[PDB]
């Protein structure tokens, strides 16, 4: 009831499918998309004068069975237009109809039901014959009342017979408010108060008069229904949760959307407080017509989309904040008007025109509207029973004439043949609509089976600082978790620093390694193996010790000597103990430290290379004869998608984020020796036309050899999927050199930091590391997702088995030889996000359970 | 539908008659009402027509400005009233009914008819 919709200002949605039955459509009104203004005896509307006073079409008319191909395309259940009133009734009144007019909206509709498409018609959308106008005043004069019933009557007779459902008025508040209050809209009146709210008034009358006359002459042969389609915008409170704030968000809505809907939709008369401030202009309904005007509506037919929002003056904000939560809007709709069966019968959003086919922001509202209204349907039980994509082609769109479009399909005005090219939108609906809702394409069902005997199941920690092995109070509590835990493997990180502060051998600090070897030592008396991290680099501690960053880091070639030479420490103080090692973590993604310009990035890199590979080589012809273990590096190994799926320099930018990414290191120490062709040719490119000043330096003969065979394995830590676009972007960083920007999809399970949850990611990137580097071995050396709950951690849960899903299904169905997975992490910090097994405090969350489990049983048996 | 006129009968010359036409239907429908007349040998000729809801009502030009068309859908009756009758307006009056809510001028128009009644002017 009113007032109840105020209480809207005051886990885990694992839904993608609308309910059985939902009614997919689409929508067009007669004045955007017609053409043919005067053709055959059409007479003029207040818009034909309206434009050619104050301000090549899409031709509909001509064109109708173009326009019926693009909805066999698109495949909708339904198609929503309305019928050009001056088309059929030049002046309005109901003389002689024009039949070429009777014939064109006859032929559509026959052409509909040939198709199994169900029609819902629209008898007014804004065209005003304009000899009413002239004559009356328009709906200004009470007059139209009796007038539009019997237009709409012609309308019952002659259509009804193949037409289940109607609309009487498209937004009647715009007509109003637009037409007489700001003069954007035909008439063009504006300041006009009385006459605002006097044509409201007609409006609402004459929607209930036809109700009434469909509802007893025509609904018990036709079977039909009737309703009317109101707009609103959605509204915030200007401070967040401020109750006179909230108060005034209420005034908003109650003021676009309740102006029409309490009459209509709730009790038959005009809401409270605009009878109160307005009781000047506001016309009275009398009690019977109160008891005449409530209930004529046989569902809520709801508009949300760009006419409610601009331009500014559309509605008052009462200072408040305009929000498009399509989600929020049913909720209010739910509380105000008592949970009515819902139509969304016009949503979407706008481009520029010149955005032609390509309208990858037309998707991504699509997808945040239809989440929203998912959410709507599944969380708060809103009764939405079918939706509207708006519109189908590219029209007249009001004020704005050609400088915006909002059809699926694209139609170029300049040509003769006005054909309907299918945008990105429209293919992106046409995938919506075949599987009623978002694409499962990707999602196989689960498999059976296990892992090998020998699979490694691990857990990652990063770097540990040092503190009888018993004596270090550290160790007792990384002891007691892993005690917890089923995994055979733990890794974690050395502080370089800590073992070597001046960088020098002479200089070891031996306490520090002590405090290593009781780490690996006390794991082992658990049945544990070690793999032992030698650098792991961060944004927040670089990790270098003092005398290497002074001498500027890895900027400086003799930084990788220094590694060398610690590394070959670390092998023999620990090697004995420590058969699998990591040189240096994601040194792919420490292009956030030398960010001054791409030529540092890449020169970094180059001495990071060559570390790994000093490394690598000292510990193969000195210490794997006697040790027998094995060295690689973790690359950071994220999997990338198309933005837009339907545009081709998304797939290309997908595949150019994973030469920037993985190949930028792989293609050098597993494959060639040298940087990846496609990285450097990029970059040589955007060199040569003048926008990046980065390259690539080239690497001699001597360079290669060292660099080429360098890896026992191949590690990877992959979190997350990314949806990446092409884009030009300006500068002479490794970021603007790879030419990439990031989208977010609402559509897919995240988490709190936004990492996306892709289960199949994963296998696409193991399927990508063998089609490209060979049948190696692979380890996922981490692998996991922040979750906001401290103990019931159901996101990791649900990231944990679906992604080990994927894992076993790349392994016995695609055969790659995965060899290990390590979640990541043991434990989380007091202010990090939260990917620890354990809190902060050492406490055990649900998730490890569900490990220990899927350890105990090697997979899904 | 069944259509039956009343209120004909004899008038002196600037006089004024109400016809009226009660339509019964087994199932109720709206309706263009129509009404005719017709000389003896002569042709039937148009006189006046009302949509459903009333807002479309057209007159013959003899007609215009004398006669008034109007209707009570409550009652299913439409009326005529005819004021400043004149001799030259002396026929049989047919009240003509129309589904389609469409108001036509031309006899074959009307599907339905009432048997008429005789107006005099002396
Ligand atoms: C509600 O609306 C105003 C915009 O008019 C927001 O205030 C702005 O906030 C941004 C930062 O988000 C600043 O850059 C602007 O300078 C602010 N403008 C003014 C006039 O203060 C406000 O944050 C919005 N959102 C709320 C209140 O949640
Ligand atoms: N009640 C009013 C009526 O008096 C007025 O004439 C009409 C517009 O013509 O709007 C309503
Ligand atoms: C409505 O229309 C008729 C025009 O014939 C007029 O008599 C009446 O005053 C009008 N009312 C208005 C314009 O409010
Ligand atoms: O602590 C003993 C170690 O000291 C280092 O300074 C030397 O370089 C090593 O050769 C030696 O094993
Ligand atoms: O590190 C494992 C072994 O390597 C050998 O080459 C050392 O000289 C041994 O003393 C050691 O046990």
């Amino acid at each position: 009831f009113s007032g109840d919709g105020r209480a809207i200002w005051s886990q885990l949605f694992l839904y993608d499918t609308f309910p059985k039955n939902f009614f997919w459509g689409i929508g067009t009104g007669a004045l955007q998309v017609e053409g043919s203004w005067k053709k055959d005896g059409k007479g003029p509307s207040i818009w034909d004068h309206f434009i050619h006073t104050h301000l090549g079409s899409s031709d509909s008319y001509i064109f109708l069975e173009k326009d019926l191909s693009a909805l066999d395309f698109i495949g909708v259940s339904f198609y929503q237009f309305s019928i050009s009133w001056p088309r059929l009734f030049p002046d309005g009144i109901v003389t002689v109809a024009n039949a070429k007019g009777l014939q064109y909206y006859s032929t559509l509709l026959d052409a509909l039901v040939l198709r199994n498409i169900e029609p819902i018609v629209t008898l007014y959308h804004w065209d005003l014959p304009l000899a009413l106008q002239e004559k009356y005043g328009g709906w200004k004069n009470d007059t139209i009342i009796d007038i539009f019933n019997d237009y709409a009557t012609y309308c019952f007779q002659m259509f009804g017979d193949r037409v289940k459902y109607w609309i009487t008025i498209h937004n009647p508040y715009l007509v109003a408010w637009h037409g007489y209050g700001t003069g954007m809209h035909a008439p063009g009146e504006k300041g006009n108060l009385a006459a605002v709210y006097t044509v409201g008034h007609n409006l609402i009358k004459a929607h209930s008069k036809v109700w009434h006359n469909y509802n007893t002459h025509f609904r018990p042969h036709q079977k039909g229904w009737l309703s009317i389609t109101l707009g609103s915008h959605w509204i915030e409170p200007q401070r967040s949760e401020n109750t006179m704030d909230i108060f005034k968000c209420q005034q908003s809505m109650v003021s676009v959307l309740g102006w029409f809907a309490n009459p209509i939709h709730g009790d038959g008369d005009y809401p409270e407080g605009m009878r109160k401030k307005l009781f000047s202009v506001l016309p009275i309904f009398s009690e019977a017509e109160k008891h005449e005007m409530r209930g004529t509506a046989d569902f809520f037919a709801f508009s949300f989309g760009p006419n409610n929002f601009k331009p500014l003056n559309t509605m008052a904000k009462m200072g408040q904040n305009v929000s498009l939560n399509l989600r929020e809007a049913l909720n209010w709709i739910k509380l105000e008007y008592n949970n009515p069966r819902i139509l969304i019968a016009e949503n979407g959003w706008f481009t520029d025109s010149r955005v032609k086919t390509e309208d990858t922001t037309a998707i991504y509202m699509m997808k945040n509207f239809l989440s929203q209204v998912l959410q709507a349907i599944r969380l708060d039980e809103i009764r939405v029973f079918g939706y509207t994509a708006w519109s189908l082609l590219d029209g007249f769109e009001w004020q704005d004439a050609y400088t915006i479009r909002r059809g699926l399909f694209y139609v170029d005005f300049n040509s003769k043949q006005k054909e309907r090219k299918p945008k990105s939108s429209a293919h992106y609906y046409k995938q919506i609509i075949r599987e009623n809702g978002f694409s499962l394409k990707e999602s196989t069902p689960d498999v059976q089976g296990q892992f090998p005997c020998d699979f490694s199941w691990g857990v990652t920690e990063s770097v540990l600082k040092p503190e009888q092995c018993t004596d270090f109070v550290n160790i007792k509590k990384q002891l007691e978790m892993l005690a917890r835990m089923k995994v055979t493997h733990y890794r974690f990180a050395l502080d370089w620093a800590s073992v070597l502060p001046t960088g020098q051998l002479s200089a070891v600090n031996r306490q520090a390694l002590r405090y290593y070897r009781c780490v690996v030592s006390e794991g082992l008396k658990l049945g544990i193996s070690a793999m032992v991290t030698l650098y792991y680099p961060t944004h927040a501690h670089l990790g270098l010790p003092e005398p290497l960053l002074h001498a500027d880091g890895w900027l400086n070639p003799s930084t990788a000597e220094a590694f060398q030479a610690y590394a070959g420490l670390c092998f023999q103080e620990l090697g004995d103990l420590v058969k699998l090692w990591i040189t240096i973590n994601e040194p792919n993604r420490l292009s956030d430290i030398y960010n001054r310009s791409g030529n540092d990035t890449y020169g970094a890199a180059h001495n990071l290379l060559v570390a790994h590979a000093l490394a690598w080589r000292l510990y193969d012809r000195q210490f794997r004869p006697s040790q027998r273990g094995a060295v690689s590096l973790s690359l950071h190994a994220d999997w990338a998608e198309p933005a837009n799926p339907y545009a081709d320099s998304h797939w290309r930018a997908a595949e150019r984020f994973l030469q920037f990414e993985i190949a930028w290191f792989a293609e050098p120490l597993f494959k060639t020796g040298d940087y990846p062709a496609a990285m450097r040719e990029y970059i040589a490119s955007k060199h040569r036309r003048g926008l990046s000043s980065s390259a690539l330096p080239r690497l001699t003969e001597a360079e290669r050899r060292l660099l080429k065979g360098t890896v026992d394995f191949c590690a990877l830590n992959h979190f997350t999927t990314r949806f990446v676009m092409h884009e030009q972007l300006a500068g002479s960083r490794y970021d603007s050199d790879r030419d990439i920007q990031f989208l977010q999809d609402i559509t897919r399970l995240s988490s709190p930091t936004r990492l996306a949850v892709i289960p199949w990611g994963v296998r696409k990137l193991l399927r990508w590391v063998r089609r490209n580097y060979g049948d190696m071995d692979i380890y996922i050396t981490a692998s996991g997702i922040d979750d906001q709950a401290l103990e019931d951690d159901r996101l990791r849960k649900y990231y944990l088995g679906k992604y080990l899903q994927e894992v076993l299904k790349a392994y016995l169905i695609d055969k790659v030889r995965i060899k290990g997975y390590y979640a990541f992490k043991l434990a989380e910090e007091k202010s990090k996000p939260r990917f620890g097994f354990f809190t902060s405090d050492f406490k055990a969350k649900s998730s490890i359970q569900f490990y220990n489990k899927v350890i105990s049983s090697r997979g899904f048996p | 539908v069944q259509l039956v006129e009343s209120g004909g009968g004899l008038v002196q010359a600037g006089g004024s008659l109400r016809l009226s036409c009660a339509a019964s239907q087994r199932t109720f429908s709206p309706y263009v009402g129509g009404w005719f007349r017709q000389a003896p040998g002569k042709e039937r000729e148009f006189v006046a027509a009302i949509s459903w809801s009333g807002g479309t009502k057209l007159y013959a030009d003899s007609v215009k400005g004398r006669f008034t068309i109007s209707r009570d859908n409550a009652k299913n009756t439409v009326y005529l009233q005819m004021n400043t009758l004149k001799r030259e307006d002396t026929a049989v009056y047919y009240c003509a009914a129309r589904r389609i809510n469409e108001v036509l001028t031309t006899a074959p128009d009307y599907d339905f008819w009432g048997q008429g009644t005789q107006v005099t002017v002396s």
